[PDB]
This record gives C-alpha cells, structure tokens and sequence, in this order.
C-alpha cells in the first residue's frame, strides 16, 4: 500500500453535532460508536472539542475557510519540509519526528488534552490574527531552518572542495600541504616553484630527463611529494622565464604539468578557508538542528491549532445549529486508514445529505495519476460530512 | 502406420495452448500497461486475459475426447481426418488467441481512456471464439466420423 | 518401431525448462529492477518464479514418467504419441512461461509506484497454470495410452 504514510502515527479528525447517528450500527451513540464501532477495536478516541472563537456572520466564514485551508496547507508543507530536513540531516530515523513525543507528552495524550490552549492565542481573540500569526511564525521558522540548511550545504560544498584541494588526487592539487622550505623557494628573487605530475612508469625517466629537458633548472629539486596509487608528484625549481618552456617541453613528454607560482599567502589562505569551513559547517549544522527542532515543534503546534480551528469552522459552517459540536481526534494505526475512512464515511455520510456521499474508498497517490483525492477542494469527488485526514 | 493419429490429438491442444498463452500474454501486457494510467477499471480490463485463456479448453477437450476413444493401435484411415481436424482446431485456436491478444490489448488501451469502449471491446472480443468453436465442431464431427480403431 | 522414440521425454523438459527459465529471468529482472525504487514489492515478486517452477516440475515429472516407460526399445505406436505429448507439453510450458514472464515483469514494473494491480497480476498468474495443467493432463493421457512398449 502506498496511498498514505505508513512510517508515522496517523490521525483522523471528525466533527459532528449532538443529533447525528451512524449508519453502520443503529441504536448506539457516536462516542461508543467511535471506540466500539471502530475496525478491530484499536481506534483510540481523544478529546478535541473547542469553544466558540467569536465567529461573525456566515459571509465571513466562507472567506475565512479559504485562508484557514491555505494556512493549514502552508503549515502542513512547512512542517513536512522541516521534518524532511530533519530526517534528511541524518540525525533521526524515518519514524522520528512523526510518532515521537512532543514536549514530553505523547501524540494521543497531547491530542486528547488539546483544549484550544496556546501561549499566544486565547478564546476571546479573533481567529484571523492567530491564523495569520501562526502562518507567519511557521513561515519564518521554516525559512530560518531552510536558510540554515542552505548555509550548511554551502559550507559542506566549500569544505568538500577544500578537503579535496588539501590533498588526495593529483588532478586538482595545490602545493599548500607542506610548510617545509625544501619543497619550495624561500628568499629568492628569480626562482619559482612548479609542480609536475608524472606516471609511475615514467617517474625515473621524468626525473632523469627533467634536468636536461629544460635549461637553467635547479638540480636535485625533484623529490617525492605526494601520489595516491597511480602517479608520483614532484616539485621543480627553476627560473620564471623558463617555466613556460619547461611546461611546454614537459607537456610534449606525455607528462601532466601543474601551473603554480611561489607564494606563501595562497597556501595560508587556502589552509585558512578549509580551516574555517569545517567550523562554519559544524556551527551551521548545530544551529540548523536546534532551529530545525525548535521551529518544528512550533510548526507542529501551529498546524494542530490550524487544523483544530479549521475543523471547528467547517463543523460550524456545515451543521449550523447547535453552535457547540462534539469533535474528537481518532488515533488510527498505519495501513488501516481505508477501513476507518470507509466506515466513518459510510456511517456519517448520511448526515450531510443523500447526494453528497460517494462510494469511492481510499485515494490514489501514484506518479502518473492524481485522481480520487479525498477532499472538498477538487471536482473529482467530495466528502459527505465533516472529516479531514492528517498524514504526519 | 499404427498410432499415427496422436499428432492430431497433441497438435490441437498444443496450438490452442500456444494461442491461449500468447493471447493471455498480449492481453496481460496491455492490461498491466493500462492499469497504471487508471486502476479503477482494472477488473473490467482484466476480462480479455481470462476470456482469451479459455480458448485452450476446446483443444484440451478435443484431445481428451480423441484420447478417450484411442486404443493402442489404429489404422491409416483415422490418421488423416484426425490430423486435419486437430490441425484445423489448433490453427483456429491459435488464430483466435492471436487475434484475441491484439484485440484485448487494443481494447484495454482504448478502453483505458474512455469507459464507454468496454462494451465495444467486449463485443468485438467476444466474436473471436467463433473460429475455435467452428474448428472444434469440425474436429468433433471429423472425430465422430472416424472408425476402424484397432 | 523404427526410431526416434526417446525425443518425447526430453522435448517436454526442454521447452518447459526454457519457458520456466525465461519466465524466471523476466520475473527476476523486473523484481530486481523494481526492488531499487520500492522495497515493498520485493517479497511479492517471488510468486512468479515460485509459481513458475511448478510448470517445470510438471514437465520434469512427465519427463520422468515418459522416461520410465521407455527402456531400450520402443513400440510401433509409442513414437508418435510420445513425441506429440512431449511437444505439446513442451510448447504449453514454454508458452505458459513466456506468457507469464512478460506479464510478471510488466505487473511488477507497474506496481512499483502504487500497488493496485497486484491482485490483478496475482489473479492472472494464478490462472496462467491452466495451459500447463491441460498439457500435463493431455501428456498424462497420451503417456497412459502408450504403455506396454514391446
């Protein structure tokens, strides 16, 4: 099955009034039908009802439902991007950040105690200010972790080129890994330093013919500098005028020349950039991890408050009277969302009407087809009652 | 030549099994290729493979019916009508399965886009068994018109 | 009996082993290719090779049954029904394996993104053994009608 997330705890949010009855088991309440009428009896029911939030007229609820759905989609995309960055950081498993505890409390116990409690929102405040401030704080918290992850990726990309340029293969090598004066020129006015990469077979021929290949060259300068498994890298000291003739004559011998000049500041800056890139990548990784977790917790709390506000807005707009409805969060295990959605849709689908329900069960999340989307925002199908799917 | 009539009994089930296998493979290829685009009509699109695979029962029942009346020795009279009826039933089943494979693949690919073409694909696919039924009836009449067994 | 009496015993196991080898190769190619993208269809891919091995086991049992009834001398009527039943069982097993391998590779390739056609590929693979069962029954009847050689 690949129609939902099976690597985390899934939750189903349903809302109905105090006069509805299920169509799968008559003569039973919705509270006993939620736990007892569930598939297999493993559905955990938690308290999720909330009071009124100073909702105005019916004309403002239709405009507020689109902003609540867009803010819930943006908070759901930001929480999935922060959890995808935290899982992509190689610091947690595939099930972590989606089923683990948040703030020392579990997801079913924390979701059952979710009574519209926040540290920046109240029951007497408007829903538009908390819906805008939650999307703004989630967007800034996601943008900070995205900028920290981009800075850590740039620091790792610079640290890869600095570590590859520090030593290793002779294809891209710079003479900055040796501080001894015997491998370069020190206190010279006309001498320079040039590295020549030769093969293992022609190493003795390059050292024997390197002195007679270019005139006006320093003898005994050819030594063992570095080579991984295929070549030997030697240094050559001579005049700056004969460097082009020695490199052009060395290029005709089937050798690999390396352009370079005598300079200590280039090796000092080349060692300083690789020396600072690892500390910058480590500090950006630690700050990106702490800001990723701290933004992920507030993003999950803002997504839960946005879903709790959208469930009460859709339940208040759909049912009408009475203003107080019984809403709960059902914690379902993985691979059983189709039976809970089909049983809840067949049981509570008759409350909305007789023409709004559909006999299509499940969804399609393939790469070559995006049909059968269970939602009230598409024209392929709609929901027969107040119900939303949450895939963490 | 005694016992020469076994080639007609084996060739009907061989050609019918090969035509039913090629038709089931050709129908299953287009059904499996069309199932990725739209998995709602997979059960409706799976009818051509099962309908194409049932063509081997005519040659198997004809080979079992010809094998039930055969002993250990036979004359040269049965080994001329038997190979003709078995070759006709095998060629009819192989041609019906070969047409049912491309008809099932084209009917599944055409029925995958529009759901109204399933009745036309089932109606055009249902007419492919007339050649195997006519060859099985001609093989049954030619097998029933034989004698001098032993 | 003149000659060519032992060819029907190896003619079934040759085509059955070739068809089962091609179907096992075509199933393992799509299983190994589809196992990289999704690891959920890894255990489901063993049904085509495990179900494909029964067609080779039936041809091996029919080859052992036809081999046990051969000896060192052949009858006058055994060398036609033996080669006919062997060629029919070999062609039925090769057509069943070749028809099963492309459907198993196409189903395993299509079921990688979203497993919806697994019941259809398992339904066609479960019903694809009818040609091997019919060829095994026709080879069992033709082998049973050719005993007592000598």
């Amino acid at each position: 099955m690949a129609t939902a997330l099976y690597t985390a705890n899934d939750f189903i949010l349903i809302s109905l009034p105090q006069n509805a009855q299920p169509v799968t088991a008559p003569g039973s309440k919705t509270d006993s039908w939620f736990n007892e009428t569930l598939i297999g009896g493993r559905a955990f029911v938690s308290d999720f009802k909330i009071p009124e939030f100073k909702i105005g007229s019916l004309d403002t609820l239709i405009v507020e439902s689109e902003e609540l759905s867009k803010v819930d989609n943006q908070i759901g995309a930001s929480i999935g991007k922060i959890i995808e960055i935290l899982q992509g950081l190689n610091e947690t498993s595939t099930n972590a950040y989606r089923t683990l505890p948040i703030n020392n409390m579990p997801v079913p116990e924390y979701l059952e105690n979710f009574q519209w409690q926040t540290r920046k929102f109240k029951l007497d405040k408007s829903i538009k200010d908390l819906i805008t401030l939650i999307s703004n704080e989630s967007s800034q918290l996601d943008a900070d972790v995205r900028a920290t992850y981009a800075n850590y990726n740039s620091a790792k990309t610079n640290l890869a080129a600095a570590e590859r340029k520090k030593t290793g293969d002779l294809s891209v090598r710079s003479l900055h890994d040796i501080v001894k004066p015997e491998d370069f020129v020190l206190n010279s006015e006309h001498l320079t330093t040039v590295l020549v990469a030769v093969p293992k077979s022609l190493k003795s021929d390059f050292e024997k013919s390197y002195e007679t290949l270019s005139k006006n060259v320093v003898p005994a300068s050819a030594s063992v500098i570095a080579e991984d498994a295929e070549y030997v890298l030697f240094n050559v000291h001579l005049f700056k005028k004969n460097v082009q003739e020695f490199t052009t004559a060395a290029r005709e011998k089937k050798f690999i020349p390396r352009e370079f000049n005598y300079s200590e500041e280039l090796i000092d800056q080349l060692k300083k950039e690789h020396d600072s890139a690892a500390s910058l990548e480590q500090s950006l990784r630690v700050q990106l991890v702490r800001l990723a977790k701290t933004a992920y917790v507030d993003v999950f709390i803002n997504w839960f408050h946005i879903k709790a506000l959208r469930v009460y807005v859709e339940s208040v707009l759909r049912y009408g009277l009475p203003p107080h409805f019984n809403i709960k969060i059902i914690a379902v295990p993985p691979k059983n969302l189709s039976k809970c959605k089909s049983e809840l849709i067949d049981a509570f689908g008759f409350l909305g009407g007789n023409a709004f329900m559909k006999d299509k069960k499940g969804k399609i999340n393939k790469q070559d087809t995006s049909l059968h989307q269970y939602a009230s925002l598409v024209d392929t199908e709609y929901e027969p009652f107040v119900m939303y799917i949450i895939n963490l | 030549a005694p016992f020469f009539g076994a080639i007609g009994c084996a060739s009907a089930i061989i050609f019918t099994s090969l035509g039913a296998a090629y038709g089931t493979a050709k129908s299953g290829v287009g059904i499996c290729a069309t199932c990725v685009l739209r998995p709602d009509l997979l059960f409706k699109n799976i009818v051509p493979v099962i309908m194409a695979g049932i063509i081997a029962i005519y040659g198997l029942v004809v080979s079992v019916l010809v094998c039930y009346s055969l002993g250990q020795k036979q004359a040269l009279y049965t080994g001329f009508i038997q190979l003709g009826a078995g070759l006709s039933v095998g060629l009819s089943g192989l041609a019906a399965g070969f047409a049912i494979g491309i008809v099932g693949d084209a009917g599944v690919r055409g029925s995958s886009q529009q759901p109204r073409l399933f009745v036309g694909m089932i109606l055009i696919l249902i007419f492919a068994e007339v050649l195997g039924l006519y060859g099985l009836i001609v093989a049954l009449l030619l097998n029933s018109r034989a004698t001098q067994d032993v």
